[PDB]
């Protein structure tokens, strides 16, 4: 019962955080650390190896 | 300058003594082989992938 009351909030609150994740994925430059990290792994492995 | 280099420790630029043009290089096409078959017991033909 605690949804229907509150269904135009839930939906702004939503629209608001999905804004925020967007810009905030962009700002930050050091969150993709992982796969940046084994694409350079990869990378570094097979230049040593040459 | 003689000759040029590359990232790999690899030649990749030659000067000829003749000629003051440059002339670069690049290996020969090198790649491996594979087969593309269906199973013995059903047909014969067999298919090259490069």
């Amino acid at each position: 019962n605690v949804l229907y009351e509150n269904q135009k909030l839930i939906a702004n609150q939503f629209n608001s955080a999905i804004g925020k994740i967007q810009d905030s994925l962009s700002s930050t430059p050091s969150a993709l650390g992982k796969l940046q990290d084994v694409v350079n792994h990869n990378a570094q492995a097979l230049n040593t190896l040459v | 300058q003689q000759f040029g280099r590359d990232i790999a420790d690899t030649t990749d630029a030659v000067r000829d003594p003749q000629t003051l043009e440059i002339l670069d290089i690049t290996p020969c096409s090198f790649g491996g082989v594979s087969v593309i078959t269906p199973g013995t017991n059903t047909s014969n033909q067999v298919a090259v992938l490069y």
